[PDB]
């Protein structure tokens, strides 16, 4: 179809333009809660870690599309392998707290420990960009932290998760024709 | 007496995908209002297709510009989502997180040239199986369409998807020397005095285009 | 309503297991892409 | 056959917080009666809002005397629970084991002068933003009011919540040199004869104060 | 009722799980404050 | 409390063959369409009833040819799956994978001499407990069929199954030397001018032919 | 319908347990054994 380019509307044509037949799309790994719903390894500090989402590494499928989005919203899943027992503390706890066994402690089971934690910030949503300081993003912007004698590995999974506003979506840049790989073959 | 159970060997390891949810520890919290807020997307293929973004040129440009000289190839690339002409679009950065796709692929070409500058282009879909073709009139045998410029600058086709298998490989594996899937093949028939002007596409994702099977490999 | 397949309700309410949601007083993508231009806008010929 | 079961790991271990409860091991104990026994409460926030505490002045004093010089400021200080001048309130005791709070907060003063001492005074809150207004001049452009002495020998102002967050913290960060939530200021207008009398002033919680997300942090 | 997100029922019964209440013969802080002076006592201007 | 559970010993090891299935890793996947392919089979034995496959005789043939001399044996083997003779039919490939059977198989045999060439023969069951008969005479004794060439180049006779027991073993035992199931006979009455032509003979599974309890044992 | 024999029903959904199948627009040995001819072809006697 021809169309006034400059405008914007989208315009998404068909193969019946010279005959052919659109067929069906099944489109349930694309929806946003099903695919970000996985856990993603982080490397974690010893202790102390601060849950921040944009703590997973951007190029992995959850970092990817966690960055393809301005602001987000969801709940939490941790599994944590860490000696000793495990403390979390919600979103504007003093950091003390963690020491403190009243706050959540899951104490040491073999081999890990998973947990389901709420959304705790004090905003609407959070973003995974912020512009106030032009990079830093505001300390509130967390699902709180946690501590233990020693945290070996830490997973996080998003629950329910929403987003707003879509951002660029990069893939590798082919040096030759097209980007070859090493497919799973018999 | 009390209700007695086999504590199966083979189950109940974490694995990163299953199906089930963690127990909570933390109750009765609840969030701020966030109803109604502008901007929100449910499916990644909705904004794939509602959002065109660039195709990539020789130089690093989104553009492709008339040439005057006899070679009417303005570009030939791999129908594959791991083109390199193709690397810069939304659709080949959500495509590299999945092994399969079928459906239909839409280009968009926008003339970019004043006025007084005409011309008439051509796309052809080559099916693989025999070498690309070299010429408008080679290319004429293959599903085309071809446009001029005039009041409406923009135009767009849809590549069908046609293979023997019903899904296709989102990655091109190294033993793939020919293109799997064919070639589009942009051609520019004529022109009248618009030598030097640009013609700008864009891809994005068809009625019926379909990504499945969810993959993390490194990437970005 | 991700990733999850139990058909068996949740030991856990709903006030345990998720935070809750307020209210105060796809949509934009979704509409977007529905509203999306299909046609022709020449005159057809065969 | 028994019932196979899946032993999942990461789930089982005690967290001292859960949702779920022990074994009994002791049962069939009934208990002395106690039903209608004075003074229950079910809420920590009924009482605040009922009993309003001092606040505390410089000096270690509930109140503030009435100034005879040119510099009319009795007080100003940080909107924050962590603030000293809250520091003694069962408000501020309360709020160290949450992280987060929103609602009102509404401050009482009450004149303790003799039948012939008389004044006039004004509470101001100034948001963060701009440094705190020294003057009632500078004062009279944020949300106010202003009283004077009579018969009744008290006066009640609701400080409002307003930030950018629907929520705030309780707490301070030793980042924050500026207080985050701004500033109350209260002045004397004038007196007649008041001279050396004292204004006590207390705190409450006011209707749609709120304390949420339970925090343990050493403190006391 | 504390802290407490079980669905299901508990497996033992309300007699061995807790020690039982007897009768004889936010109660008074929520009466308290339900019943705080909210108004004016002025006239009101404007 | 929690509800209480006994984990069984002696319950729970991962067995082989078990009824019971794994817990799903990575769901909602929906497959290309294949309902109406041409070709499927269900069960087996609905293979082995339609399609006979053939015997071998003696040179590695699957045919006898008719003699001229004074012997009218044309063939003489043990009613048994674990036969040479049957060693290269599909109902032999399919029987050693379960221990025992019983029900009808059916023998098929074929005239492929010319126009001119005529023959009359004689298929006996010798059952177990004496030894096979040498002879038509003494074999038409036994349940048997006779029959001559002419128009239909086929003849088909079931074998009965007649144990004391109601299954029998599809393999046979290194200490069984004469076979436990007796024999089948095939016999030449006389031929007219057929010397040096082929009967081709094939088995297939009858109405009530039936394999039970599966088994692996090598063997290929 | 395999090798399976549990009578609870499953814990997981259908999609998650197996793939989905999908439709276009003992099947053919079980109607060729069925069509076998099971006569006579002569004229029996007795």
């Amino acid at each position: 179809t021809t169309s006034a380019g400059e405008s914007a509307d989208p315009v998404t044509t068909t193969v019946e333009n010279y005959g052919g037949e659109t067929q069906i799309q099944r489109r349930q790994h694309t929806d946003v809660s099903f695919i970000m719903d996985r856990f993603v390894k982080v490397t974690p500090q010893n202790q102390i870690n601060i849950l921040d989402l944009m703590q997973v590494p951007s190029h992995t499928l959850v970092g990817g599309l966690l960055r393809a989005s301005t602001y987000y919203f969801s709940d939490l899943e941790i599994a944590v392998k860490h000696e000793g027992d495990l403390t979390w503390v919600p979103n504007g706890a003093p950091e003390k707290a963690l020491d403190n066994t009243t706050n959540p402690t899951a104490y040491h089971k073999a081999p890990l420990t998973r947990l389901a934690l709420p959304y705790t910030a004090p905003h609407r949503v959070l973003a995974t960009v912020y512009n106030g300081e032009c990079r830093t993003l505001p300390t509130s912007f967390n699902y709180g932290a946690i501590k233990a004698t020693r945290v070996t590995e830490l997973l996080y999974r998003m629950k329910r998760a929403e987003t707003y506003c879509p951002r660029p979506l990069l893939a590798i840049h082919p040096t030759e024709a097209r980007h070859k790989q090493k497919i799973v073959a018999p | 007496g009390i209700f007695p159970v086999a504590c199966s060997d083979g189950y109940g390891g974490l694995v990163t995908t299953d199906p089930k949810t963690a127990d909570p520890v933390y109750g009765k919290v609840f969030n701020p209002p966030r109803n109604q807020l502008p901007g929100r997307f449910t499916n990644l293929l909705d904004v794939a297709e509602a959002c065109p973004t660039f195709l990539r040129f020789e130089g690093g440009v989104p553009y492709v510009t008339t040439k005057t000289d006899s070679d009417r190839v303005l570009a030939q690339f791999d129908m594959s989502l791991a083109a390199k002409h193709m690397s810069n679009t939304f659709l080949a950065g959500l495509a590299q997180y999945y092994t399969q796709y079928s459906g239909t692929i839409n280009l968009h070409f926008m003339f970019t040239g004043p006025t007084d500058a005409k011309a008439r282009y051509m796309v052809a879909y080559a099916p693989p199986g025999m070498e690309p073709p070299k010429t408008p009139e080679a290319a004429a045998h293959c599903i085309h369409a071809e446009w001029d410029t005039g009041l409406n600058s923009k135009f767009t086709f849809s590549i069908p998807y046609l293979s023997a298998a019903d899904y296709t490989y989102t990655a091109s594996d190294v033993a793939e020397t020919t293109n799997v899937q064919g070639w589009v093949c942009l051609f520019q028939i004529t022109h009248g005095k618009a030598d030097g002007d640009a013609l700008v596409v864009l891809a994005s994702a068809g009625k019926d285009f379909e990504l499945r099977l969810p993959v993390d490999a490194r990437a970005e | 309503s991700g990733n999850t397949g139990s058909i068996i309700n949740n030991y856990y309410m709903q006030q345990y297991q998720n935070s809750m949601d307020t209210q105060l007083g796809n949509d934009w993508f979704s509409k977007l892409a529905s509203s999306a231009f299909s046609g022709l806008f020449g005159a057809l010929l065969a």
